[PDB]
């Protein structure tokens, strides 16, 4: 017995369609399936139950499920991705009765970046705290086409692209943060290890 | 409903005078399932009477197999004692051997 | 023939002191193989059948599991069904199942089955599509309610159509000298004389297997349905069947009398006459 | 076999 | 559905440890889960029903306890840093749109030495005057540095009151020293608020670090304060410059 989810991470923009892939493997004649959602707070979510002798489609809203038991796959189609849906999608399968287990596949990762309608690269040096002593190097307002690369030195620290969601503004835009206590460590080669947007802005 | 057993008063095999055998009360078609059965020889109640698993047919009603192995003789006299919620007096039926 | 694997479930409550009883007994075909009864001292499921034997520990551990969670279950059915019908603590009550498949052509469910009753009457059962319930009365309706937003027809379908058919043909297999094996009745006709002038003719078929079997008397060809005492079927005790058939006849006439015997394990059709 | 218990609640009638 | 004690722990190679898993729905079977990332949910140790356990997929170094219906215990014997994991017990049914058949998850870390223990230091980043002329946006850094272990919970409070819009924090905390088994860690988060928010004097920013740490019941006998369960805040007023 086996759930096999071979895709590891998934990155799409919102309004795109995604598919999450389960193949599995089973002795039992009868079993279920179960989807769950795991959003980056933690805890595990309830998508959808399918009994081996159920139907091959089912839509809930924006989540669908194509059930197929001669190639044994289960799955998993979210239409018009949005922001929401980040998180590790887990699918699993079960024997019917008290003395089976649930066993679970590896998970797929769901990264929804949002639609940067006018994009603005820049890399900004934000006024430290005259309490302790760092200085930090903010890269904001980009594209969701641009990837943010780990730094080469052990001393500065590069965090991943973050989707801030100004609700009240209806406006959405990407981050990552960069820092280090070292001499060398300016905002203008904070981020050379990364491809970065050729007008990107850097103030002096 | 209510409904009183069907009684049949019987042997395993063939009736023989000295040889061994199986005396049998088949006792079915009753509702509720709790019943009273003897089996009686010449008069008097039979120790370590076995029975079968209690089941049920079709219409839910119960049926029963007592039975004890015994040995026939010309003499001897056999009977089944029956007694269920439905029946006001125990019911006796006789051991024939051509039955 | 067609092959089929049932389970006898009764829970009984009574008035007086004492937990309601439980009783399981399983069969294939006519043949039981299974027990369990609650009552014991520590209950435990026993083999009634020599073929069921070989199986392991785990096989027993794992059917006790089953019947004593059954057990205590059917203590809270039993108060349920008491308050659906307004009755009070004073009576005993009784539910019934009856469930199991039976073996198609192709080694796959031809159909299953899960009935029950209380007191005696159709409560509730499961439909020929084995994913919806045919309710008796307005309580069995709460049942039927109940167990359709808890969604037990799929997890019966799981198992009438799974596990069922699997262990029947385990069952068959091992069992196979004995449940694939049609054992045709002994067959004779005595005669007694009822009165001066007339004499009863019985018909007798022992030692058979399955129960199902057809005896007719004749005179002439002509059947005497009207004038036959004929007894239900019993049981041996050593899990074969008996059954005879009679008639009361004119003395001197019995060579126009003629019993007919249908039963599987004969392959040509039988009839038999008094032989003196 | 029997009808095994399922993973959840045995559901009463 | 189900419910699971304690959510954080800290513990020392070679202690004890009992995870408590509860579940009020009358089900036969439950199951212990540890999520290792990459690994998903495997199997330690399932119970068909009460007084029967059995192995899962990684049962080494666990025993488990189901003594009645309703509890089922994970423990751990001898604590070794490999059991450093988000446990996680679960009870499937019929009805999961109705009930929860996984608990919190409880998130635990063995570490070799309870003076590897240490809360973060919490500083606050000011928005620079050139994105705020740039955008009329004004972004503020949360950073959280050199907490052991990485159980931590951020959470931004704008004049009282708690905010989601404009948040953005790492979904795992950062390795500080990659090399190392007992690195400290590093998080950052983000709160974007307009131009003309920031430069209201009478605002008020604060980012707040919830940590988990040692309990009332761990020895301490060290210099420096004892690293307790505790929240390490940093603040802001709004600035016109």
């Amino acid at each position: 017995q086996k759930v096999t989810q071979a895709q590891t991470e998934i990155s799409v923009v919102e309004k795109e369609d995604v598919t999450l892939d389960c193949v599995y493997e089973t002795r039992d004649t009868t079993y279920y399936l179960f989807w769950y959602k795991q959003p980056p707070s933690g805890e595990l979510v309830f998508l959808i139950r399918r009994n081996s002798f159920d139907e091959q489609n089912e839509i809930s809203g924006r989540y669908s499920w194509n059930f197929q038991k001669s190639t044994s796959s289960f799955n998993f189609t979210i239409t018009a991705s949005q922001v929401v849906d980040s998180a590790v999608y887990f699918c699993a399968l079960s024997g019917f009765y008290n003395t089976d287990k649930l066993i679970f596949g590896t998970g797929t990762r769901l990264q929804v970046f949002p639609n940067i309608q006018n994009p603005d690269p820049a890399v900004y040096q934000l006024r430290d705290s005259k309490s302790s002593d760092k200085s930090v190097c903010l890269f904001t307002d980009f594209d969701s086409q641009t990837n943010v690369s780990q730094s080469k030195d052990s001393d500065v620290y590069i965090t991943d692209k973050c989707v801030l969601d100004m609700r009240s503004m209806d406006f959405k835009s990407n981050s990552a943060v960069a820092w280090s206590n070292k001499s060398d460590f300016a905002c203008a080669n904070a981020f050379n290890n990364s491809i970065i947007p050729e007008d990107t802005f850097f103030p002096s | 409903i209510q409904r009183t057993p069907k009684i049949q008063v019987y042997s395993r095999h063939p009736a023989e005078n000295g040889k061994s055998n199986f005396l049998n009360c088949y006792v079915s078609g009753f509702h509720p399932s709790d019943i009273e059965v003897d089996l009686l020889k010449n008069g008097e109640r039979i120790e370590k009477v076995e029975h079968s698993d209690l089941s049920f047919s079709k219409d839910w009603s119960f049926y029963l197999l007592y039975y004890t192995e015994f040995t026939p003789t010309e003499k001897d006299e056999y009977a089944c004692r029956v007694n269920h919620v439905t029946l006001s007096q125990p019911k006796i039926v006789k051991w024939d051997r051509d039955m | 023939g067609s092959h089929s694997m049932r389970y006898f479930y009764t829970a009984m409550s009574r008035p007086g002191r004492g937990e309601p009883r439980f009783i399981a007994v399983g069969y294939v075909d006519d043949t039981q193989f299974v027990r369990f009864d609650s009552d014991a001292a520590s209950p435990r499921t026993e083999p009634r059948a020599p073929w069921i034997e070989q199986e392991g520990p785990e096989y027993w551990d794992r059917n006790t599991q089953i019947f004593k969670t059954n057990t205590q279950t059917y203590r809270e059915s039993l108060r349920n069904l008491r308050g659906y019908y307004n009755q009070s603590e004073a009576g005993s009550h009784i539910i019934q199942r009856m469930y199991g498949c039976d073996l198609g052509p192709d080694g796959r469910l031809l159909r299953g089955h899960d009935q029950s009753a209380y007191d005696g009457k159709d409560y509730i059962a499961l439909n020929e599509d084995l994913s919806s319930w045919t309710a008796a009365d307005t309580a069995a309706q709460i049942t039927q309610r109940k167990w359709e937003a808890a969604r037990v027809a799929e997890q019966r379908r799981a198992y009438l159509e799974g596990l069922c058919v699997e262990w029947l043909r385990r069952y068959l297999e091992n069992g196979k000298e004995t449940l694939q094996r049609a054992d045709p009745p002994k067959t004779h006709v005595t005669h007694h004389p009822v009165s001066d002038h007339e004499a009863t003719l019985r018909c007798w078929a022992l030692g058979f297997y399955p129960a199902e079997i057809t005896l007719t008397w004749q005179r002439d060809g002509e059947d005497q349905t009207q004038d036959t005492e004929l007894v239900e079927t019993r049981p041996a005790g050593d899990r074969t069947f008996q059954k005879w058939a009679a008639v009361v006849v004119p003395s001197g006439e019995e060579q126009r009398y003629t019993c007919h015997v249908q039963h599987e394990g004969l392959p040509k059709p039988l009839t038999l006459r008094w032989e003196p | 076999l029997p009808e095994p218990l399922p993973q959840g609640q045995l559901t009463a009638y | 559905g189900v419910t699971q004690t304690p959510k954080f722990q800290v513990l020392k190679t070679g202690q004890s440890m009992t995870l408590q898993c509860a579940q009020d729905m009358n089900h036969n079977s439950m199951y212990w889960y540890r999520q290792d990332p990459g690994m998903g949910l495997r199997l330690i140790y399932y119970s068909a029903s009460e007084g029967t356990t059995d192995k899962g997929e990684v049962p080494n170094g666990y025993n488990v306890s189901r003594l009645n219906k309703r509890e089922f215990s994970l423990r751990l014997e001898s604590a070794a840093p490999s059991q450093t994991s988000v446990y996680f017990c679960a009870s499937p049914g019929l009805a999961g749109e109705y009930e929860q058949y996984f608990g919190p998850g409880t998130r635990l870390t063995v570490t070799e030495d309870l003076k590897n223990v240490f809360p973060p230091e919490v500083a606050v980043f000011e928005p620079s005057e050139a994105e705020i002329s740039h955008t009329q946006k004004a972004t503020l850094v949360c950073l959280a540095t050199g907490f052991y272990p990485d159980h931590v919970e951020l959470s931004w409070w704008v004049n009282g009151k708690e905010v989601h819009s404009g948040v953005c924090t790492d979904p795992q905390p950062l390795k500080e020293q990659p090399a190392l088994n007992d690195s400290r860690y590093a998080l950052s988060s983000r709160l974007r608020v307009s131009a003309t928010f920031w430069q209201n004097p009478r605002n008020h920013f604060r980012c707040q670090v919830q940590f988990y740490g040692l309990s009332e019941n761990d020895e301490w006998t060290q210099d420096r304060a004892k690293p307790v369960t505790q929240i390490v805040s940093a603040e802001a007023w709004g600035r016109a410059d």
